[PDB]
C-alpha cells in the first residue's frame, strides 16, 4: 500500500441524517415509554378536568383577560395597596431582626407569663 | 498495645503512628481538612485539634503514645476546631452552590457541614492574587486558597516534582511554582498531584471550571455578583450549605464518574473519569486505587482529549482507488473476511500475520491470539513487546521463569536499593518515579541510575553513572563478579534457591573491575562504591527500561540484570526484585495471553503438546506446530515473499519499528493490509481497509500493568459515532471467518481465558470490581500473588538459574557515523503522539519534536538552539530541530520519539536486532550533524516544564507558617 | 380531581377557615392602606432603639 | 410426542420492537386525541399572545 | 392483614408500593414524618391532605373483584394492583364463600400472573423445540391438523380436555368445540380425578 492521507467521508444526505436523527429521538421515547404514556395520561385527565380548557379559555382570551385585570386594578386603591405592600417588604428589610430575637424570646417569655395568670 | 482511652472509652492502639489514624478508625468526627492518608502530616490547617494528654493538640501529627486520653466533643476541643475552621473560612469564599469542586467530596464543604458551623468570626478576605490561568490543564484560585499544603506536600514528596512552594514569608501567603513563576513558565511537569490533592477548588482543573455543575457555568462577571448576594443574604451556613448539597446531587446526575486505566504507560494507575456526556471534565484519582492511589502523571490526568478528538476515525475505513472511502460496516467485514480467506486457502494460513496492539486490553490481544490460531491457525502474532519486553521476558524466562515485575510499585518503594538502569522512569512511568523519589527524599532509599543520559531522575539520584552504549552488560557483571567474590553475596540465597553458581563464576572469569572501566569509560571508583552499595543494601529493586534491554544484547543484559539480584538475593523478599517496566499499558497483559508468537496465553510455549492438546479442546481448531515469526523479522520476510498480509490492530509499526523505510518499503510490497487503529496513524495511512478502533475509555477490559496487575476497566463512553470496542470488531471479523464466537460482553472472554491460562486462573470480572485488582499469577481460589518467587521458583525444581552471558557487542555502525543519537520518549507526549498531540494543553508544553544536544558538542560542531539539523543513517535522513541542554553528553544525543513525520527518529535506526528475540537496537543509533538554518525558533517553549527550576524543599515547611506572628494556634488560642 | 375539589372544599368549608382567608385579604388591604414612606424613619428609629435596649447587657 | 423445554423465542429485532412502541405510543396518543388537540392550542394562543416569545427572550438571553 | 385497622399487619406488596409518597426511602421518610408531627398542630388540614393523597392512590390502585382460581371454595376479594404487579388480595365483607376468610394462596400466591415463565406467545413444536410462533399461524395450523384428523378417521377419534382451573365459559365452550363444531363427546377434566365419583 502507498501513501494516502485525504479521507472520502460518506456523503450522508439531509434525508438519511434526519432519518437518522429521528430513530435517536423515536429510541429516546422508547426509553421513556412510560413516562410518554403518563404525560398523555396528563394532558388527558387535566382536559377532562377542565384545567387544559380553562387555560385554552386564559390564553386565547388573553388579550380580554389581561383588560379585564388592569381596568380592575387601575383604581388608585389597588395601586396604593401594592406600593405600600413593596414598602413593608423594603422596611422590613431595613429594620434589623439580629438584634430582635431576644426581643422575640422575651415577647415569648411575657406572653407565657400573661396567660399563666388564668 | 499501647493501651489508649478515647471519648472516655478504652481503645487499642495499631501500627498506626498518629491519633488521627486511630480516631479515623474509631469513626470519630474529628475535623481533618490538611490531612490526606497518602499525603501524611502536613499540619497546616490545624481543624484537627484534640486534648491529648488534657493539652489541645494536632490530632494529624500527635503520636499514639501509650496510656494518652483523648476527648473530642469537649467544649475545648469543639471551640479549638471552629476557630481553625474560621481561620481556614477567613481564606476560602465557600460559594458552594456555584463551584465545581462541590461534587460532594469537597473537604471543606464535607468538614464545614460535618461540624454543623454557621458562621465564621474572621470574614472572608480576598487575596490580592489573581487566579493562575497560565496552565491550560488546572488552575490556581488563591482567593479560593485555604493554604492547607496538601498541593504542596503533594508536589515535593509524594510526586517530588518540587514545583511548588508556599511563601510563608509573604504578608498574604499563596501557593507559589518554583519562585513565583507563572504555572506555566514554571518547572511544572502538570503531573496533577495538586489538583487531585487539593482539598478546595483552589487547585482545580480548567476541564472542571464552568462545566462540572448547572449553576456554575454562569459566568464570573454574572457569578460573582450573585456571590456577594448570597454572602449578604443567608445568615446560618447551615441551609445554604443544604442547598449545596441538592446541587452536588444535581452535579450527581450529569457527572457521570467511572473508573478506568490510563491507556498510556505501564504503571496502569487507576483513577475515576469524571466526564458530562462526552467531554472530560476531570480525572480524579482515588486512594483505593492500587498501582497509583492518588500519584498520576499529565498523561494520565490532563492527556484524555484524543477520545473526543475530531480526528478520531469514527467510520470504518476502506482504501478504495488511491483514497480512504468512509465504508459501511458490515462491507468492510465481508472485504476483510473475504480476502482473509482467499489469502488462507491459496498460500496456507502459514503466510498470515496478525499484531495486536499492547494498549489494549487483554480481552484484546486474546482475541487477536485466537482469531490467529483458533480461527486462522497462523501463530504469526506479536505486539510492541517485541520491540520493548520481548528480552526482558526472555531473561526472565532463562534465570526466574516468570516474566512481569517481581512486585508491587509499594514493594519498590519499601526497597532499600533501586538499580534502575537504560530507564527514563520519571519521563516514561512517572508514577512509579513519583513512588522512588517519595521514598528517596523521605525513606532515605538510596537509587542508583545508570543511563547515557541525565534525565529529572539521574540528576536525582544518589549515585548516577553514564556507561557506553550498550556497555550495561560489562560494568554489570564487573559489579556480579565483586559482589561473589568478596562474600557479600548472599550464598545461603544460592544454595537454598539459586542453581549454577559456579558455572556462573566460571562465565564472570574474564570480567574484572578494570575491564568494566575500559569498556564502560567509567572510573573505577564509582563502580566499587556502587557494588558496595549494592552488597550492603537489604532490599534490591533493579528496574531495566529500553535503555538497556533494546539493543543487539539487550536479552544478554537482561539475563545479568536478573542473575544480578539472584546472586545478590532480592528475589522473594518483599519489596526488592527485577521489575522490568513494561511500557504500555498492558503489554505485560498483551504478552500474558499470548501476543508472542513463541508462547500462548498463560505464558506457555506453543511447542508443548499438553498446552496444545487443551487449547484444541477448548477452542475445537487445531493448533499450528510451527512457531510463529517475530515482528521485526516480518518485514524481511515480506522482503523475501513470505508473508503476504496483515492484522495489526492499534499499533503503529510504520513508524515505530527499526528502519521505517524499510517498514514503508514492505507495506508498498505486501498486497493486503488491514489496521485498527482510533487516528490515522502513519501505519493508518498504508492500509487495504482501516477499521475503527475504539479508546479504553469507550471500552471496558482488563489492563495488566507493569506490576502484573489485572485492574478491571469501565465503559465510561458509549464509542464515538458508531465506531466498535477493538473485542468487538474481532469478534464480528472472527464470525465472519466462520469462527462462531459469542462474547457479549468482555467478562466472558476474560473467564475463558482465565480457564485456559494457569496464571491467570482467578482472575474474574466479580473478582476484578471496582478498584480490586489482582497480580498475576493468580490461582484458582482466587488468590493473587502480590510478590513473585515468593516462596518457589516456577522451575521445575523451584531453584532459579543463573545464566552465563557476556557482553554483545552493539551494532554501532562506525566510521562516519560518530554522533550516537538516542531515542526515547518525552514526559508529556506519547511515542509519535497519536494521543497527545490531540489534547491542546500537551500541544503548548510540546509543541514539536527537538534533538537534546551536549553543551560540549556544541562548541566544536558550532551548533546553537532552535536550528533545523540533519541526521543521516544508512536507514533514513531525518530533519530535527536542535535543543541545548546538559542532560545528554558529549557526542551522544536525545531523539525523544514525540513527531510522527519526517522528524521520526525512527528513519536512523537499523534492522539490528537482539539475537534471542529480534528486539531491534533502537538505542544503537549513528548518524551525521548538518546545520541547515542558523537562527530559528526554539522547539522548547519557555512555558515547558524543562525550562524551571523547581525548589527541593521536604515537606509544606509549616515552620515557617508557625514563625508567623499573625499566626496563632487555636489550642493555645482557646486556652 | 373532583375528589380531591371534594376533599379540599369540604375540609374549608368551615366558618374558621372562610374567615382565615378573609381576614388574611383584609390584612393585606389594610397593609395596602397603611402609608410605608413616613414609616421608614420610624423603622430606623425602631432600629436604632432595640440596638440601644440590646445593648444594656 | 417427546419431551422438550427449551423455548425458541421469536426474533424481534430492533426495528420491529422499534415499530411496536411506536405503535403503542400512537394509540396512547389516540386515547387521548383531544387532550392533544387542546395542548397544541395551548401552545398557539400562548405563542400569539407572546407568552411564549416572551419565555423565549427570557431562556434565550 | 385483612383484618388490621391500621398498617400494622400490612402485606408487604403494599410496602412502598401503595401511593406516590410512600416509596420515599425510610432513612428519608421518618425525617419527613417527623417534620410533618412538628409542623402541623391540628390534624384536621393534614387529614385533608391525606385524604387527598387517597384520591392520589384511587387513580393509581385498581381494586377489581375476583374469584381465587386455586381450590374450590371460590373465596372472592377485590385485587388491589398497581398496573400489572399485584399490591394487596383484600376480602370484603360481602364476599359470600369467605367474606374476609382467605388462604395463604388466594391472598399472596398470585405472582404467578406477573411470572416471567408465563407463556406470552404461541409456541408450535418445530422438529425438536418449541419456536414461539404468531397467533395466526399456530391457529392455521391447529385447525388444518384438526380438519384432518376429524374427516380421516372420525370425530370420534378427537378427544379434548377442558381445565377445571377455568372459567364456565371455558369449559363450556370446550363442550361446544367438541360436540357443536368437532362433533365429539370426548371430554373431561380433573373432575374424573376428582369429583366424578
Ligand atoms: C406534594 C404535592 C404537590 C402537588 C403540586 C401540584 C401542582 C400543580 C397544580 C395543581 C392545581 C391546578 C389548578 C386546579 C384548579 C383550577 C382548575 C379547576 O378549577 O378545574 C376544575 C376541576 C373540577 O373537576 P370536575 O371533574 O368536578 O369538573 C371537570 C370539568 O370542570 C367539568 O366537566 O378541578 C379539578 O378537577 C381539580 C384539579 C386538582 C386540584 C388540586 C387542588 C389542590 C392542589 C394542592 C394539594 C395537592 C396535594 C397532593 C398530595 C397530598
Ligand atoms: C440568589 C439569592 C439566594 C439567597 C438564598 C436563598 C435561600 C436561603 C436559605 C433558606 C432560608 C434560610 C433561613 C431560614 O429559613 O431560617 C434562618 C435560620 C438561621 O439559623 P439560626 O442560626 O437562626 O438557627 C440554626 C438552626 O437552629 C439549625 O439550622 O435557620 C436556618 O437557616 C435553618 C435552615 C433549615 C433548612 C432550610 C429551611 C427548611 C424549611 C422546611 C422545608 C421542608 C421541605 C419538605
Ligand atoms: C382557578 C384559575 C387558575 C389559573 C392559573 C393560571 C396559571 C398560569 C399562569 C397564567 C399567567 C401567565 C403569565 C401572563 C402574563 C405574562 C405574559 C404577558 O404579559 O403576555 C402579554 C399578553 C398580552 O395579550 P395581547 O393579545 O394583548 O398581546 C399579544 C402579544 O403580546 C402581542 O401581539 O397577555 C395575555 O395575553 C394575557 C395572558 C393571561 C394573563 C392572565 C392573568 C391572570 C391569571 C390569574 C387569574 C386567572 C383566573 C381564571 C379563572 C377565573
Ligand atoms: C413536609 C412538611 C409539610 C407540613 C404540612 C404543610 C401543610 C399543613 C396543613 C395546612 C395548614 C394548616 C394550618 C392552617 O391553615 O390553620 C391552622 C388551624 C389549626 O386548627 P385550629 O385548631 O386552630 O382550628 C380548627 C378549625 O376550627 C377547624 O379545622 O386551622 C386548620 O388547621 C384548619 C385547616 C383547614 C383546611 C386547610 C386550609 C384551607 C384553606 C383554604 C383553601 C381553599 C382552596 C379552594
Ligand atoms: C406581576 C408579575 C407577573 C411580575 C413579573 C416581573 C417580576 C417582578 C418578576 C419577579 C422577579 C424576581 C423577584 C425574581 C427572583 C426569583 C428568581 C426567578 C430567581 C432565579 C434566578 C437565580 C438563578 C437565582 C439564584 C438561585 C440560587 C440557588 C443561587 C445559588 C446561591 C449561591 C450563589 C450560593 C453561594 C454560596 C455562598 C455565597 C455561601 O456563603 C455558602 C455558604 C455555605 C454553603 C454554601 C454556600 C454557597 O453556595
Ligand atoms: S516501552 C515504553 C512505552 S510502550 C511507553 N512509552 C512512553 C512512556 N511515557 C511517555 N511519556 N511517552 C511514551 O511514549 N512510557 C512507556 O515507556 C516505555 C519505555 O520507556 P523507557 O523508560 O525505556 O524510555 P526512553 O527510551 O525515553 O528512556 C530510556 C533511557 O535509556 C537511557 N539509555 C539509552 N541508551 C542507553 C544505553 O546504551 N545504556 C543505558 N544504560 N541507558 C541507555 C537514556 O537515558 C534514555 O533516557
Ligand atoms: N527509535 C525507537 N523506536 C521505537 C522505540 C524506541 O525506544 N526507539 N520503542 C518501541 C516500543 S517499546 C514501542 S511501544 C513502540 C511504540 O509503538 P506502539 O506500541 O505501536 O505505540 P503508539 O504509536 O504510541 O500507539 C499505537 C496506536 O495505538 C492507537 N491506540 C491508542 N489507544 C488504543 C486503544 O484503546 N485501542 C486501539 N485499537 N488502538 C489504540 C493510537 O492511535 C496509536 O496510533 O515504539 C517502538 N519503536
Ligand atoms: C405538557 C403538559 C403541560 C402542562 C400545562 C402547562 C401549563 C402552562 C402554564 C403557563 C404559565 C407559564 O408557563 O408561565
Ligand atoms: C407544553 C406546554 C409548556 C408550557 C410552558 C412551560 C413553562 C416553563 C416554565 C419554566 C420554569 C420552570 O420550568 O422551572
Ligand atoms: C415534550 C417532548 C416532545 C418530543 C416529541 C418527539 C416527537 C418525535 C416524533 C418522531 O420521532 O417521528
Ligand atoms: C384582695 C385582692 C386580691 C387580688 C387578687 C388578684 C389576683 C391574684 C392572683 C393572680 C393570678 O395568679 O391569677
Ligand atoms: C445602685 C443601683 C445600681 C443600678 C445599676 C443599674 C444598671 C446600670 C448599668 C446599665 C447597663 O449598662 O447595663
Ligand atoms: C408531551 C408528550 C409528547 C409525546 C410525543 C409522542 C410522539 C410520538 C410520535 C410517533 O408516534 O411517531
Ligand atoms: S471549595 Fe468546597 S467549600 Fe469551597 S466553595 Fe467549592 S465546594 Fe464549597
Ligand atoms: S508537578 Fe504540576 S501538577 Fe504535579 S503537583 Fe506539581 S504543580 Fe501540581
Ligand atoms: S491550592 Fe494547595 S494549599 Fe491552597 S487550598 Fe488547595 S491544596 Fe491547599
Ligand atoms: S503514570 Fe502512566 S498509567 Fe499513571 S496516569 Fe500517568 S500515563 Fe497513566
Ligand atoms: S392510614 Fe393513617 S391512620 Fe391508617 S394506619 Fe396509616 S398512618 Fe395510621
Ligand atoms: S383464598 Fe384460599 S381458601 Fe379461598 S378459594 Fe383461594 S385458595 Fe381457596
Ligand atoms: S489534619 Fe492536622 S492540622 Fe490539618
Ligand atoms: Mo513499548
Ligand atoms: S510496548
Amino acid at each position: 500500500a502507498k501513501a494516502i492521507k485525504r479521507i472520502q467521508k460518506i456523503e450522508v444526505t439531509e434525508e438519511d441524517q434526519r432519518k437518522r436523527d429521528l430513530r435517536e429521538i423515536e429510541d429516546a421515547l422508547i426509553d421513556h415509554k412510560e413516562a410518554i404514556l403518563e404525560t398523555l395520561h396528563m394532558l388527558g385527565h387535566m382536559n377532562e378536568r377542565g384545567v387544559l380548557p380553562l387555560l385554552r379559555g386564559l390564553f386565547g382570551q388573553g388579550d380580554k383577560v389581561l383588560d379585564i385585570l388592569v381596568k380592575k386594578a387601575d383604581t388608585e386603591e389597588t395601586a396604593n395597596t401594592l406600593k405600600n405592600l413593596l414598602l413593608l417588604f423594603g422596611t422590613l428589610g431595613m429594620l434589623d431582626v439580629k438584634q430582635l430575637e431576644p426581643l422575640i424570646l422575651k415577647v415569648n417569655a411575657g406572653v407565657a407569663s400573661a396567660v399563666e395568670q388564668k | 498495645k499501647k493501651t489508649i482511652t478515647i471519648n472516655g472509652v478504652e481503645m487499642e492502639a495499631s501500627e498506626e503512628q498518629t491519633v488521627l489514624q486511630l480516631l479515623n478508625n474509631s469513626s470519630i468526627e474529628v475535623p481533618q481538612v490538611c490531612y490526606h492518608p497518602s499525603l501524611g502530616p502536613i499540619e497546616t490547617c490545624d481543624t484537627c485539634i484534640v486534648s491529648i494528654n488534657g493539652e489541645l493538640k494536632r490530632s494529624c501529627s500527635a503520636e499514639l503514645k501509650d496510656g494518652d486520653v483523648i476527648d473530642t466533643l469537649s467544649p475545648d476541643v469543639k471551640k479549638a476546631q471552629v476557630i481553625g475552621m474560621d481561620k481556614i473560612l477567613y481564606n476560602h469564599e465557600l460559594y458552594c452552590t456555584v463551584c465545581d469542586y462541590n461534587n460532594g467530596g469537597c473537604e471543606i464543604h464535607n468538614t464545614v457541614k460535618e461540624m454543623k458551623i454557621n458562621h465564621q468570626s474572621i470574614p472572608f478576605d480576598h487575596k490580592p492574587y489573581h487566579k493562575d490561568e497560565s496552565h491550560p490543564f488546572y488552575r490556581y484560585d488563591p482567593d479560593q486558597c485555604i493554604l492547607c499544603g496538601r498541593c504542596v506536600e503533594a508536589c515535593q514528596d509524594v510526586q517530588v516534582t518540587e514545583t511548588l512552594t508556599i511563601d510563608w514569608e509573604r504578608k498574604r501567603p499563596r501557593v507559589i511554582w518554583d519562585n513565583d513563576v507563572p504555572i506555566n513558565e514554571s518547572s511544572c511537569v502538570s503531573c496533577g498531584h495538586c489538583s487531585t490533592v487539593c482539598p478546595c477548588n483552589a487547585m482545580m482543573e480548567k476541564g472542571m471550571e464552568g462545566e462540572a455543575g448547572y449553576l456554575t457555568g454562569i459566568n464570573n462577571e454574572t457569578l460573582r455578583p450573585m456571590i456577594e448576594i448570597t454572602k449578604g443574604v443567608e445568615t446560618g451556613y447551615g441551609s445554604i450549605l443544604a442547598i449545596s448539597d441538592m446541587e452536588s446531587a444535581m452535579r450527581d446526575e450529569r457527572i457521570k464518574k467511572t473508573k478506568t486505566v490510563c491507556t498510556y504507560c505501564g504503571v496502569g494507575c487507576s483513577f475515576d473519569v469524571w466526564t458530562k456526556g462526552r467531554d472530560i471534565l476531570k480525572v480524579e484519582p482515588q486512594e483505593e486505587a492500587p498501582a497509583n492511589g492518588i500519584s498520576t502523571c499529565v498523561k494520565g490526568k490532563f492527556g484524555w482529549d484524543f477520545v473526543n478528538s475530531e480526528e478520531r476515525l469514527t467510520k470504518p475505513l476502506i482504501r478504495e482507488g488511491d483514497h480512504f472511502r468512509e465504508a459501511e460496516w458490515e462491507e468492510a467485514l465481508l472485504l476483510i473476511a473475504s480476502k482473509f480467506t482467499e489469502l488462507k486457502e491459496a498460500f496456507g494460513p502459514d503466510s498470515l500475520a496478525f499484531i495486536t496492539s499492547s494498549k489494549c486490553t487483554n480481552e484484546e490481544s486474546y482475541l487477536m491470539q485466537k482469531l490467529a490460531r483458533g480461527v486462522i491457525g497462523t501463530n504469526n502474532v506479536d505486539n510492541c513487546s517485541r520491540y520493548c519486553q520481548s528480552p526482558a521476558t526472555a531473561g526472565l524466562f532463562r534465570t526466574v521463569g516468570y516474566g512481569g515485575d517481581s512486585g508491587s510499585i509499594t514493594d519498590i518503594a519499601q526497597a532499600d536499593l533501586v538499580l534502575i538502569i537504560g530507564s527514563n522512569t520519571s519521563e516514561s512511568h512517572p508514577v512509579l518515579s513519583t513512588r522512588i523519589k517519595r521514598a528517596h527524599k523521605l525513606r532515605g532509599q538510596k537509587v542508583i541510575v545508570a543511563d547515557i543520559r541525565k534525565h529529572e531522575m539521574a540528576e536525582r539520584s544518589d549515585l548516577f553513572v553514564q556507561p557506553r552504549a550498550g556497555s550495561d552488560i560489562v560494568w554489570l557483571n564487573a559489579i556480579a563478579k565483586y559482589l561473589i567474590e568478596n562474600g557479600k553475596a548472599d550464598e545461603r540465597f544460592l544454595r537454598e534457591r539459586v542453581n549454577g553458581r559456579d558455572e556462573y563464576v566460571k562465565s564472570l572469569a574474564p570480567y574484572t573491575l578494570e575491564y568494566a572501566e575500559e569498556k564502560t569509560g567509567i572510573d573505577q571508583e564509582t563502580l566499587i562504591q556502587m557494588a558496595e552499595m549494592i552488597g550492603q543494601a537489604d532490599s534490591v529493586c533493579a528496574l531495566w527500561a529500553m535503555g538497556v534491554t533494546q539493543h543487539i544484547g539487550g536479552s544478554d543484559t537482561s539475563t545479568a540484570i536478573s542473575n544480578l539480584l539472584l546472586v545478590t538475593g532480592n528475589y522473594g523478599k518483599p519489596g526488592a526484585g527485577s521489575y522490568p517496566l513494561r511500557g504500555h499499558n498492558n503489554v505485560q497483559g498483551a504478552s500474558d495471553f499470548g501476543s508472542m508468537p513463541d508462547r500462548l496465553p498463560g505464558y506457555e510455549k506453543v511447542t508443548d503438546e499438553q498446552v496444545r492438546q487443551k487449547y484444541e479442546r477448548v477452542w475445537g481448531v487445531p493448533l499450528p506446530k510451527e512457531p510463529g515469526m517475530t515482528n521485526h523479522e516480518m518485514i524481511e520476510k515480506i522482503h523475501s515473499g513470505q508473508l503476504k498480509a496483515m492484522y495489526v490492530k492499534g499499533e503503529e509499526m510504520g513508524l515505530v519499528d527499526s528502519n521505517i523505510n524499510h517498514v514503508h518499503a514492505a507495506y508498498e510490497k505486501l498486497d493486503f493490509f488491514v489496521v485498527q487503529d482510533i487516528f490515522l496513524s502513519r501505519t493508518a495511512e498504508f492500509a487495504d481497509v482501516v477499521l475503527p478502533a475504539s479508546p479504553s475509555l469507550e471500552k471496558e477490559g482488563t489492563f495488566t500493568n507493569t506490576e502484573r496487575r489485572i485492574q478491571r476497566l469501565y465503559q465510561v463512553f458509549e464509542p464515538l459515532g458508531e465506531s466498535k470496542p477493538d473485542w468487538q470488531i474481532i469478534m464480528e471479523v472472527a464470525n465472519k471467518l466462520g469462527a462462531g464466537w459469542l462474547y457479549e460482553h468482555p467478562a466472558d472472554i476474560m473467564e475463558e481465558a482465565a480457564k485456559l491460562s494457569p496464571i491467570y486462573a482467578g482472575v474474574t470480572y466479580e473478582r476484578l470490581e471496582g478498584y480490586n485488582s489482582l497480580q498475576w499469577p493468580v490461582n484458582a481460589d482466587g488468590k493473587d500473588s502480590p510478590l513473585l518467587f515468593t516462596e518457589r521458583f516456577p522451575f521445575p525444581d523451584g531453584k532459579a538459574i543463573l545464566y552465563p552471558v557476556q557482553w554483545t557487542e552493539p551494532k554501532e555502525f562506525g566510521e562516519e557515523y560518530d554522533i550516537h543519537v538516542n531515542n526515547g520518549r518525552l514526559l508529556e507526549h506519547f511515542h509519535e503522539g497519536n494521543l497527545t498531540y490531540k489534547s491542546k494543553g500537551i500541544s503548548e508544553k510540546t509543541p514539536e519534536v527537538f534533538l537534546e544536544i551536549s553543551p560540549e558538542l556544541a562548541a566544536e560542531r558550532g551548533i546553537q538552539d532552535g536550528t533545523l539539523v540533519r541526521l543521516t543513517s544508512p536507514f533514513g535522513n531525518v530533519k530535527v530541530k536542535c535543543l541545548i541542554t546538559d542532560r545528554v553528553k558529549g557526542k551522544e544525543v536525545y531523539l525523544p520519539m514525540n513527531d510522527s513525520g519526517e522528524a521520526a527518529i525512527n528513519l536512523l535506526t537499523g534492522s539490528h536486532a537482539d539475537k534471542d528475540t529480534d528486539t531491534p537496537a533502537y538505542k544503537e543509533t549513528s548518524a551525521k550533524m548538518e546545520i541547515l538554518k542558523h537562527d530559528g525558533i526554539s522547539p522548547l517553549p519557555k512555558i515547558n516544564h524543562r525550562n524551571g527550576n523547581p525548589q527541593p524543599q521536604i515537606g509544606v515547611q509549616v515552620h515557617k507558617k508557625w514563625a508567623r506572628k499573625d499566626y496563632i494556634f487555636p489550642g493555645d488560642a482557646v486556652k
